[PDB]
């Protein structure tokens, strides 16, 4: 998140520079380097990290069954 | 007489044609650099 904020700030600074000094022709080349960062962005913010935590939740899944077993304990109370 | 006056006016206008073309080329180069920078920034933003 800090890197994304820094990238947004750097994009604003580059836009201000292009508005103030438009003679830069290599800036677009940096976008190609962003492709490398895009690799990391392939796991950036949306829908891939929580699955890892789901691993731990897997154990909790059986705990959910234990919760059902808790209800089954009522049968013993019967 | 009108044709000769028109030719004289054209010669007087073309007397500074070198400086006119130089300034026009400088302005065109500056505008092209600005447009290229703006287009590169817009393309990078649209890609991201």
């Amino acid at each position: 998140r800090k890197l994304n904020m820094s990238i947004l700030i750097n994009f604003l600074d580059l836009l201000d520079i292009l508005i103030r000094s438009p003679g830069s022709i290599k800036r677009e080349e940096k976008l190609e380097d962003l492709k490398l960062l895009f690799v990391h962005v392939h796991h950036l913010i949306n829908e891939y990290r929580p699955h890892q935590a789901r691993e731990t939740l897997r154990v909790m899944m059986e705990v959910q069954k234990r919760q059902r077993l808790e209800t089954a304990e009522r049968f013993q109370k019967h | 007489r009108q044709l000769f006056v028109r030719l004289l006016a054209l010669v007087k206008w073309a007397n500074d044609a070198g400086k006119v073309e130089k300034c026009a080329m400088i302005s065109s180069f500056l505008d092209q650099q600005a447009i290229l920078f703006v287009d590169t920034a817009d393309r990078l933003a649209s890609l991201a």
